[PDB]
């Protein structure tokens, strides 16, 4: 399809993750996988071969810049803050790639990239936790963007309703050939 | 022109008094909700700007003297502001005061007693209390509550004796006889008619109000000794007081933990729903929207935004620290919040409406001038919050709300153990309370001796409570002191006042709700008249007599037991059938008296000498067996004695403290020895 902007300068982060959906196009899987290397291809209900194989009526693609170490954190079953109130993944619907993209695209690694560690709010301390193919609340982010980035827990007031937000970096953990993330989902 | 200048005085020192209550509790709210330094820092601040802005207001406040006041809203604030208190003492001695009343607080708070046979497990007071709340064993019990005594006791009492002088001093300043008076000033007031109460028949209330409960405590007494007589066996009397470490806490000020050993059907299951709440998927928000819809089906107010918004209802999972200890608080500015770490729990769903109640009656009284916005007196407040909570504490209303099996039915048999429950809390402490502060009353008064201050605490005590000491005690000690409340300078008659108005409150909301049938079952739910009452006395604060909102819930201006012997009166008639004539109890006997002996007359010196030819005979009595026993003249006690009259006396073992060797062991043991008890 036109697949120029998910390898560009831009690597988005957890906090704030990009998405697009491709329609009216003829898909090449076999060019994705051989501009970039991938490391690890983990996927319920579908196979490698099967997503490079007959044409869909929609494809999603989803991604965000993640340290290999820390690819536990995104697993099914996870009750990691990582995925808890930033990213969850919508398993409703058959792809985690963990692909390392080579410095010579031009890919850069700039920013305090991060992730939002807490997010409660309310008399109930209440969690603020992400829906399965959605995104944190612009409320969460708010609050998270303006935290330290020691992992503090500050309060914060939005249109009346408190919220105690910390969030925490990842931005020492990077590489010349940088470890990325993308999700893709198949109707 | 004295009315207006002091008006005017009041109305700018209630507008900034707002302000300024508002940062400074909310400084303390912060700190408390996020547990940091800098909060602290926030805090302290805070409160130093509202003590400053007091005291310079309090000296003002002299400019406009009572004799010429008319208005009783005038008269009442500046006689609150217009207190000296502390400041009429010298410099020197508003220094030790101080300096005395922390070093008595330091003493108990970390005050240690540790295990005497085995010195490497030693306890805090709070593991202290966790012992004895729970063990079952004669002597580790004992030791725990003797150690207290003479490990913080003891050290108590030679700031006690400076602190009573000084404290008196005190209220001379502020016209008053002693600092009796200073505190019993409380419940003074002076309104029109016959609202018109003074400081001292208080003291005429509560032997009043003691005597008609007395009956009920006697029946309530002689079940639980004969309860307790099958837990440790032969260490009770049929007839007689109860040992004091066996009271199930480190004062005996409840017989809440005695109910276990007590239960007047054992097989029986209590009622509670804490399953029930789980399968049906409760959690914070819904326990305290719960109480809210309780609240306002009786008619009274609902709750803010703010409180949904900004309480603390659960506990914290983010990484702060707080302190769970549950708090209504009132912030100012009509900013009503409560701080709980609620779960789903019979406790803590009881829990949510006392808070809840707290401020339903801060509510009421927010239209109150600044320093008239409290209830009408110390006991007001919490009997207002009890009440409210007996109402949902009933099955009856669990049932109603749908909480509880719609083939749930009262047993006669469950109705017994619940009332003993509530009988062990209330019944139990009223008479610990009556005592406490009597004997206190008297001390400050000065009607008790230096000398006399241990001998009259326990000789009282067995007379009015019916509890004696395991081991008699010199006036070297101080129990008084041993408790919180007297270590730390707090009134403790509102305990008992507390009580009185719960139970008058109580049953003249029933009757106006139409209630028929024990007021145990009493519900006032969908009870829009009793809600009305209710609200009306909760909104005069303290503009009016105390007196004044008793009359208009209850229709009286005067305490009376006579609603809590009501609430009870199916267990007193329950315990008098177990009890039979061992109604009462003889302050004649205790534990270690029944082995000792007595010695007819002296200096101190010439005891030591007695109790050290006493260990010695006990020493040789078994050095002729094959036990080797190591008495000294300290493992010699001494009873009650006349000054170069007579003493008496018991031994025990020097590593096991709660035995005592029987009377004729240790007659013949000295007969034994009889020879070479001579000197020189
Ligand atoms: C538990 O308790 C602690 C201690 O009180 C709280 O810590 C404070 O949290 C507040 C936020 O609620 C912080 O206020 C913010 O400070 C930012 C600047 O930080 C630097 O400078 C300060 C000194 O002033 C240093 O202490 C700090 O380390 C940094 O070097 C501001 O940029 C923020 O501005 C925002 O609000 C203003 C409102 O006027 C807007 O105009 C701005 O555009 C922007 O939105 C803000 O002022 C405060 O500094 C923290 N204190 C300390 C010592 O660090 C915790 O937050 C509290 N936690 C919870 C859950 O209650
Ligand atoms: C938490 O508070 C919000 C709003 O707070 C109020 O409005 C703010 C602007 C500020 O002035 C606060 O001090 C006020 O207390 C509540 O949101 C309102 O909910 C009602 C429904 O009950 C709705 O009709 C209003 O339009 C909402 N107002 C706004 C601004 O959104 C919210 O319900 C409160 N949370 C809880 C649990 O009650
Ligand atoms: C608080 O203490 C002050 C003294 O510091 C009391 O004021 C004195 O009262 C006496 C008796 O009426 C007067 O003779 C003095 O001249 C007053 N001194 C001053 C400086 O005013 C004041 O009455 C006390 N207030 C209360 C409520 O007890
Ligand atoms: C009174 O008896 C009850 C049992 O009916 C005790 O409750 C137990 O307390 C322990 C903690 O010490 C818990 O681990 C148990 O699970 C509780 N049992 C039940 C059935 O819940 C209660 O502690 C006793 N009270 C006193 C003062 O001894
Ligand atoms: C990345 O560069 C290395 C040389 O350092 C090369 O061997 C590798 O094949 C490149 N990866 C991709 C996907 O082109
Ligand atoms: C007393 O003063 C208050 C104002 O604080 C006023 O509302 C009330 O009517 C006054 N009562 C009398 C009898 O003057
Ligand atoms: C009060 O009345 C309501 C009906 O409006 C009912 O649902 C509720 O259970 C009643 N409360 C009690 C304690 O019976
Ligand atoms: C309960 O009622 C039964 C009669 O149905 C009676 O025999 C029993 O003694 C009563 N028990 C109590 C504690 O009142
Ligand atoms: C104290 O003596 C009793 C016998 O009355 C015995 O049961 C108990 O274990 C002894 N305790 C110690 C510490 O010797």
């Amino acid at each position: 399809c036109n697949f120029t902007e998910l390898f560009r300068e831009r690597a988005p982060t957890i906090m704030q993750y990009k998405r697009e959906v491709f329609t009216r196009c003829n898909y090449n899987l076999s060019l994705l996988l051989s501009l970039v290397q991938v490391d690890e291809f983990v996927c319920d209900k579908a196979t490698p071969e099967a997503l490079a194989t007959g044409c869909y009526s929609s494809l999603t693609v989803d991604w965000f810049a993640f340290p290999y170490a820390w690819k536990s954190y995104l697993a099914i079953g996870s009750a990691d803050r990582i995925v808890r109130f930033n990213y969850n993944q919508d398993y409703s619907n058959p792809c985690r790639i963990h692909s390392k993209v080579n410095s010579s695209i031009g890919i850069s690694y700039a920013g305090a990239y991060s992730y939002i560690t807490n997010c409660n709010y309310g008399a109930t301390n209440k969690d603020d936790v992400v829906k399965p193919g959605g995104r944190a609340s612009q409320q969460c982010i708010t609050g998270a963007l303006n935290s330290p980035t020691t992992g503090q827990l500050w309060a914060y007031n939005f249109g009346g309703v408190p919220y105690r937000v910390s969030r925490l970096t990842y931005t020492d953990h990077l590489s010349d050939p940088l470890d990325m993330v993308y999700v893709i989902t198949v109707k | 022109t004295t009315e207006e200048e002091a008006r005017d005085f009041l109305d700018k020192f209630n507008s900034e008094a707002e302000n300024l209550s508002h940062e400074s509790a909310l400084a303390s709210w912060d700190y408390n909700t996020n547990i940091t330094d800098e909060n602290a820092q926030k805090m302290n601040e805070a409160d130093s700007k509202w003590s400053d802005f007091y005291k310079e207001q309090s000296k003002r406040a002299q400019a406009f003297p009572l004799q010429e006041i008319q208005n009783l809203t005038i008269k009442l604030q500046l006689q609150i502001l217009q207190q000296n208190g502390s400041s009429v003492l010298t410099a020197e001695k508003s220094k030790r005061l101080s300096t005395i009343l922390t070093t008595m607080s330091t003493i108990y708070s970390t005050g240690k007693v540790c295990n005497p046979n085995n010195p490497q497990q030693c306890f805090t007071l709070s593991g202290l209390e966790d012992i004895m709340e729970k063990s079952k064993d004669y002597h580790q019990r004992l030791w725990v509550w003797e150690g207290w005594r003479s490990e913080v006791g003891k050290q108590l009492r030679p700031l006690y004796e400076e602190y009573v002088v000084l404290k008196n001093e005190m209220a001379r300043g502020n016209n008053y006889e002693d600092y009796g008076d200073y505190w019993r000033g409380d419940y003074e007031t002076e309104g029109e008619d016959g609202y018109n109460y003074s400081r001292n028949q208080l003291m005429e209330d509560v032997d009043r109000i003691f005597l008609e409960i007395k009956p009920l405590y006697e029946q309530l007494h002689a079940y639980v000794r004969a309860k307790l007589m099958n837990a440790y066996p032969s260490r009770i009397s049929p007839t007689g007081c109860l040992p004091a470490h066996l009271l199930g806490d480190m004062w005996g000020r409840f017989w809440t933990n005695l109910y276990n050993l007590t239960v007047p059907f054992e097989q029986k299951q209590n009622i509670d729903v804490t399953e029930t709440m789980k399968k049906q998927s409760w959690d914070a928000e819904k326990i305290f929207k719960e109480a809210e819809k309780f609240y306002l089906s009786v008619g009274l107010y609902s709750m803010t935004q703010g409180f949904w918004n900004n309480s603390m209802l659960t506990e914290p999972s983010d990484g702060r620290q707080v302190v769970c200890h549950p708090t209504a608080w009132d912030l100012g500015e009509d900013d009503f919040r409560i701080k709980m770490c609620t779960k789903v729990t019979m406790d803590d769903f009881l829990t949510a409406h006392h808070e809840m109640g707290h401020i339903q009656y801060d509510m009421a009284y927010a239209k109150q001038p600044y320093l008239l916005r409290n209830g009408a007196n110390e006991g007001f407040h919490e009997a207002v919050g009890e009440v409210m909570s007996l109402s949902v504490a009933t099955p009856k209303h669990l049932k109603g709300m749908g909480l509880l099996p719609s083939d749930f039915s009262e047993d006669n048999e469950t109705e017994i153990n619940f009332l003993l429950k509530q009988a062990l809390n209330i019944v139990g402490t009223l008479p610990f309370t009556y005592m406490l502060e009597k004997w206190r009353w008297m001390v400050f008064e000065g009607k008790i001796p230096k000398e006399q201050w241990m001998e009259k605490w326990w000789e009282m005590k067995r007379e009015i409570v019916g509890v004696v000491e395991p081991l008699p005690h010199d006036e070297t000690y101080c129990d008084p002191a041993s408790l919180f409340h007297v270590a730390n300078d707090y009134s403790f008659i509102r305990y008992f006042t507390r009580t009185i108005l719960e139970f008058q409150f109580q049953e003249a909301l029933c009757k106006i709700a139409k209630h028929e049938g024990p007021l145990h079952k009493c519900d006032i739910s969908n009870s829009t008249e009793a809600g009305k009452k209710l609200k009306d006395m909760l909104e005069l604060g303290k503009s009016k007599p105390w007196t004044y909102a008793l009359n208009q819930i209850a229709r009286t201006k005067e305490m009376d037991a006579k609603p809590l012997l009501n609430y009870f009166e199916p267990l007193f008639s329950w315990l008098k059938k177990q009890n039979g004539n061992s109604v009462g109890w003889s302050a004649d006997w205790s534990p270690y008296s029944e082995q000792s002996l007595k010695v007819r007359i002296w200096n101190d010196n010439e005891m030591y000498l007695f109790r050290s030819s006493v260990a010695y005979a006990m020493r040789v009595y078994f050095s002729k067996m094959n036990k080797t026993i190591p008495f000294t003249a300290e493992d010699v006690r001494v009873s009650d004695e006349k000054k170069r009259v007579s003493f008496k006396f018991f031994v025990t073992s020097p590593t096991n403290i709660s035995d005592i060797i029987p009377r004729s062991e240790v007659e013949d043991a000295i007969r034994m020895s009889r020879s070479r008890i001579n000197d020189a």
